[PDB]
């Protein structure tokens, strides 16, 4: 029936103006009785409402955000746009554009492909690799898990592999969390029998596509567990 | 404003069985409640509007009911494609339009106690100007776990973080990471550290400790 | 015998309405200002002029 | 078929005369009066729906009419149509009534409410059936002649003559607000309500249950019902939703024009006497009867006159 497509910078700075334009396909603004609106969801939290536009000329906004939130429509090129001024780091969330084609109520049943909006830190920082070395305390009944932490990298995501990408089976990954300093870290591990650790050099391969950075870092059993 | 609370926060139940979820309202909204589906990498999907009937393309397996402040969502049978995070929304009094915090739907599995490992910061992080002590819980189910840190018997506040993963690549289980983040001077001042884990698969909380 | 087809009138309040020319056999369209229509429940909308 | 009115509801409309000489918003209102048929049958379009009751089940004994933001049922036996004497309703379907009415200058359609109150709408309408044949008769006779004519048949099937029904506009209502010591309270009674105020918190909003807004007066707020679950005819007596039409429904107009024969009387045999190049005819018309004559030569010299009383004419 109708389709929504979002567009925007995605990455913003503090006190910068966030603009997201949702273009409608398979329809037009001058259509049947229904609503438009925008929704946002912080990671790990529920969905939060920014505002909605009714074709009749009225606009609705969340009272906590109504002071900065402006919703407009361009019927000539057939989209609707949301603008948030002086965006702060607390506004980092996945945004979607939405509409409720049928019955003209406050619900929503149509959507686009929302984008993540982050406000703090900088995307020019290259990754750093730290080996989480295996140990006799890290052995799970004869099989030990060893990994690597990619810290101080931005923007996400980061590609973590083992042995020049030849080994990808059995790799377990963790959801990475932003710190209170704008710095990001992700831990990725692999569980192997220890007999292959002392015979094949074990390399964490970290690729940061947005910065095109490639790092190969040696991950080996900790020196306190080596007979040196 | 009106706030919705969902119950349980996380639900684990095997495919092909009947399921039930609860949404409680701060104020009576008649039948103004919608039940919503979301999957990783996918936009939220509408299933039930006005706590009854169903949107186009939504099969009869979902059934919404309830009134006033209490509403229920019933799944006749969970097929393998039905596992997602579910939400409840009220429209009885908006703006603002209010959504639920989300309930986690899982497939019930065998009990697995968490295996706890400790990674103290090495010289590569100690020369980095910070300190990050890692406590990993591997091979446990269900996903929820309690992690606490003890640093020279001093009460801590706001200096611990945790993260919970998705389905394990080998055991189809869930794993957790806990991190103690400190300044270099704070880590150098203290010597012994402990990570304590409380989980349903363990008869009692288990505390692991190390010295640096 | 002809029949006159009259779609429902468009009441745009707190605003000004406009229409476009059409190619219907005898099409006539107009905009009237300063109307304050009422429905059975009262005035249609707030803005008084 | 009767299954077209599934998602449609009746509507209140302005009526210039509600029976007491004062215009008012009536559940029944005349939209169009079609008299294309030459036998005098009238097809009257009203805001009611006859033959379909609430709960969306066909029932010839009941009709449904909007009362207050929601329809209600009434018995069909109370329906009446009149111009100067009560008319004989030959058929009903949805918004359309097929009736036969005496000559008159007005047309009133009414019924009895569930609360045993009468509703009626009166429209000025010059009803005068055209003369079929050459005799102005008042009822079809036992013995006579047949002439072509057009009528409205009883058939209720689809006729490809189509009427649009679309989503009704927001319904304003002053009853939705009650003032208590500067607090405006908005009731709902089961329908989503829009409100917009310029007092207290000037932020307009939408409810599905009762609300109270403080530091406000009933004068400075507006309310309406917005969540309309049924669509009504885009009558010229209700406002439009937007620049374009919602469309979204269609209803066939029943009782199509059909192509029949009408019975007309034949006047009495006149008394004919003869004179030199002269015919003296004494005529006895029961009703205004046309008498015409022409020559059969090159000059027709056509002459005609409407004889209304017993009359002797020499030709």
């Amino acid at each position: 029936q109708v389709q929504l497509q979002e567009s925007g910078p995605g990455l913003v700075k503090p006190s910068e103006t966030l603009s997201l334009t949702c273009t409608v396909s398979g329809g037009s603004i001058g259509s049947s009785s229904y609503y438009w609106g925008w929704i946002r969801q912080p990671p790990g939290k529920g969905l939060q409402w920014i505002g909605s536009f009714h074709y009749s000329g009225t606009t609705y906004y969340n009272p906590s955000l109504k002071s900065r939130v402006t919703i407009s429509v361009d019927t000539s090129k057939n989209h609707f746009s949301l603008k948030l001024s002086s965006v702060t780091a607390a506004d980092t969330a996945v945004y979607y554009c939405a509409s409720r084609q049928n019955w003209n109520d406050g619900y929503f049943d149509y959507w686009g492909q929302g984008t993540l909006v982050t406000v703090s830190s900088a995307s020019t920082k290259g990754p750093s690799v730290f080996p989480l070395a295996p140990s006799s305390k890290s052995t799970s009944g004869g099989t030990a898990a060893l990994g690597c932490l990619v810290k101080d990298y931005f923007p996400e995501p980061v590609t973590v592999s083992w042995n020049s990408g030849a080994l990808t089976s059995g790799v377990h990954t963790f959801p990475a969390v932003l710190q209170s300093s704008g710095l990001y870290s992700l831990s990725s591990v692999v569980t192997v029998p220890s007999s292959s650790l002392g015979t094949q050099t074990y390399i964490c391969n970290v690729n940061h596509k947005p910065s095109n950075t490639k790092v190969d870092k040696r991950v080996e059993p900790k020196s306190c567990d080596k007979t040196h | 404003d009106i706030q919705m609370t969902q119950s349980p926060a996380t639900l684990s139940l095997s495919p092909g069985e009947r399921a039930t979820l609860f949404c409680r309202a701060s104020q009576s909204v008649s039948s103004s409640l919608a039940w919503y589906q979301q999957k990783p990498g996918q936009a939220p999907r509408l299933l039930i509007y006005d706590a009854s009937n169903r949107a186009t393309g939504i099969p009869a397996r979902f059934s919404g009911s309830g009134s006033g402040t209490d509403f229920t969502l019933t799944i006749s049978s969970l097929e393998p494609e039905d596992f997602a995070v579910y939400y409840c929304q009220q429209r009885g009094n908006w703006p603002p339009i209010t959504f639920g915090q989300g309930t986690r739907l899982d497939t019930k599995r065998t009990v697995a106690a968490p295996s706890v490992f400790i990674f103290p910061p090495s010289d590569e992080q100690l020369k980095s100007g910070t300190a990050s002590v890692v406590c990993l819980l591997n091979n446990f189910y269900p996903r929820e776990a309690k992690v606490q840190w003890k640093v020279d018997n001093a009460l801590q506040s706001g200096n611990s973080q945790e993260s919970v993963t998705e389905q394990d690549s080998k055991d189809s289980t869930y794993s957790l990471s806990s991190t103690l983040t400190l300044s270099k001077a704070d880590y150098e001042k203290h010597k012994v550290y402990a990570c304590e884990v409380t989980h349903q698969g363990l008869s009692s909380p288990v505390t692991k400790s190390f010295n640096r | 015998e002809y029949k006159t087809v009259i779609p429902s009138p468009y009441v745009k309040c707190c605003g000004t309405a406009e229409c476009k020319d059409k190619n219907l056999p005898d099409y006539s369209c107009k905009v009237f200002t300063g109307v304050y229509p009422f429905m059975w429940g009262g005035a249609y909308c707030f803005c008084d002029a | 078929n009767f299954n077209v009115y599934k998602a449609t509801r009746p509507y209140l409309a302005h009526c210039p005369d509600c029976g007491e000489g004062h215009s008012c918003h009536s559940p029944v209102a005349l939209e169009r009066i079609r008299n294309e048929a030459t036998d005098g049958t009238l097809k009257i379009q009203v805001s009611l729906q006859i033959g379909i009751k609430t709960d969306d089940s066909h029932d010839w004994t009941k009709l449904r009419y909007m009362d207050n933001h929601m329809p209600a049922d009434a018995e069909r036996a109370g329906l009446f149509v009149r111009t100067s004497a009560p008319c004989t309703i030959t058929g009903t379907m949805g918004h359309f009534i097929l009736a036969r009415c005496p000559k008159g200058e007005t047309l009133t359609v009414g019924f009895t409410d569930s609360r045993k109150i009468s509703h009626s709408c009166t429209h000025p309408f010059h009803h005068d059936p055209p003369v079929i044949g050459r005799e102005k008769f008042h009822s079809r006779p036992q013995h006579g002649k047949e002439l072509p004519c057009s009528t409205y048949v009883q058939s209720t099937a689809a006729t490809t003559e189509e009427i649009e029904v679309h989503m009704p506009p927001d319904t304003p209502d002053r009853t939705l607000m009650s003032q208590q010591s500067g607090n405006v309270k908005i009731t709902v009674n089961g329908q989503t309500v829009r409100y917009k105020c310029n007092c207290g918190g000037s932020n307009e909003g939408l409810t599905t249950t009762d609300k109270v807004i403080n530091n406000c007066k009933v004068d400075q707020c507006h309310a309406a019902v917005t969540n309309h679950k049924k669509w009504q005819y885009n009558s010229p007596l209700v406002p439009r939703n937007a620049e374009l039409g919602d469309r979204k429904g269609k209803i066939h107009i029943p009782f199509p024009l059909a192509n029949v024969t009408c019975r007309v009387p034949k006047a009495r045999n006149p008394t004919v006497t003869y004179g030199k190049n002269q015919v003296i005819m004494l005529l006895y018309p029961d009703h205004p009867t046309l008498l015409s004559y022409r020559n059969m030569g090159e000059e027709p010299n056509y002459q005609e006159e409407w004889v209304m009383h017993k009359k002797e004419v020499v030709l």
